[PDB]
């Protein structure tokens, strides 16, 4: 189908505690493949998926240099923003940055992304035309004018339409056996009695990839949300994902309820019934 | 592959 | 600006006593990123616990997976203890084999 590459950067100032901590992680679809930690001993970008290890030493030198440079700039930017917002030297603050690109199933560029947040709220983001910015407030407007003057959108557009998608395509080829797989959910249902009057049905999806899935309960063929519980999709730790959905039903009416499972790895959606 | 910036890119 | 963690404690595979497994504590939806997550065995902190690299979702909330290999038994109770600025006392979530 379509695929994506994303980098996620987090810088946190640690006032009194020393110098800011920087963490970078890279993903293709729902699979992490690199990390960099400003606190770790290696001071290198590190592999976190098997297929990225077939990149040679120049790749690791270059990605280490560039991600270190990004970390240094975000260190600068923590001091800059505390000035812009008239904040004290005392509190801890957070810069988050996400960027990346999507490709379609034939590998062609679909869209590119760059967005930054300060203390959890939108700060500045590149617009979809990859030529202009959306600034969230007056402080971000200061940054906007510096970046429009420096033609920074040209650099971002060049990367997002060029190197980003070219390397994303390369990863999908190098990691075809895992990135281009679909693992269909392994499903089952559990049944536990609350009282004489009610029971819980819990509909499970396990060992699936990618993470996108839909679990819905119906009663007599009608969608049901009352007295249901859906948990957030969660990692199993082995590269696959898990989810469940439960419903509280009157005892002896279990046959009226169906759980419906939709996932890319299923030719047709599944219906489970107790 | 991370963004390849100018030395002075992305300064707030 | 301040978001309290969602917490799920669960096994990688459905638990079978005497069979090797992985105990997971997944914390998500939180802000700021400073957090302590400990896995407990009968109230005692488990020594060797690993975690994923800090990442976040579209809405800027952070998420982390803490995990350890373990072998469930009839007797042993497991839980996850989460310490975060939004919580006046750490939240302890017990492992339920069917959640």
């Amino acid at each position: 189908g379509s695929h994506s590459m994303r980098y996620f950067y987090t810088s946190v100032s640690r006032p009194g505690r020393g110098e800011p901590r920087f963490i970078a992680v890279g993903y293709v679809d729902d699979t992490q493949f690199v990390r960099f930690d400003s606190d770790a001993a290696s001071q290198r970008m590190e592999p976190r998926a098997p297929w990225i290890e077939q990149e040679g030493p120049e790749y690791w030198d270059r990605n280490t240099r560039n991600v270190k440079a990004h970390s240094q700039t975000d260190r600068a930017n923590l001091g800059t923003l505390r000035g812009y917002y008239n904040q004290s030297e005392d509190g801890s603050h957070t810069i988050q940055r996400m960027y990346g690109c999507d490709v379609g199933p034939d590998g062609r560029f679909l869209r590119g992304y760059q967005q930054d947040a300060y203390d959890g709220k939108d700060y500045i983001a590149l617009n979809e035309d990859l030529r202009s910015w959306t600034a969230a407030d007056m402080a971000a407007q200061i940054t906007q004018r510096k970046w429009e003057t420096a033609h920074e959108a040209e650099q971002w557009r060049a990367y997002l339409e060029g190197r980003c998608v070219e390397w994303l395509r390369r990863y999908l080829e190098n990691g075809k056996e895992t990135l281009q797989r679909t693992d269909a959910p392994k499903t089952h249902m559990t049944h536990h009695a609350v009282s004489d009057h009610e029971a819980t049905l819990r509909c499970w999806a396990l060992s699936f990839y990618p993470a996108e899935i839909t679990l819905t309960w119906q009663r007599d063929g009608e969608d049901q949300t009352q007295d249901t519980e859906l948990v957030e999709t969660r990692p199993a730790g082995d590269g696959t994902f898990q989810k469940w959905a439960s419903v509280v039903v009157p005892s002896g009416q279990e046959q009226r309820y169906t759980c419906h499972v939709q996932h890319e790895g299923l030719p047709k959606p599944l219906t489970l019934r107790w | 592959e991370v963004f390849n910036a100018t030395r002075f890119a992305s300064v707030y | 600006i301040q978001r309290t963690p969602k917490i799920q404690v669960y096994s990688r595979h459905p638990a079978e006593n005497g069979k090797s497994n992985f105990l997971n504590c997944y914390v998500s939806g939180f802000h700021p990123s400073d957090i302590e997550v400990d896995l407990l065995k009968n109230g005692e902190r488990i020594e060797k616990v690993e975690h994923s690299d800090l990442s976040f979702s579209k809405d800027w909330s952070f998420y982390l997976l803490y995990y350890t290999e373990f072998t469930p038994t009839e007797k042993d109770e497991y839980a996850c203890r989460v310490n975060h600025v939004t919580l006046s006392q750490p939240k302890i979530v017990k492992w339920d084999r069917d959640m």
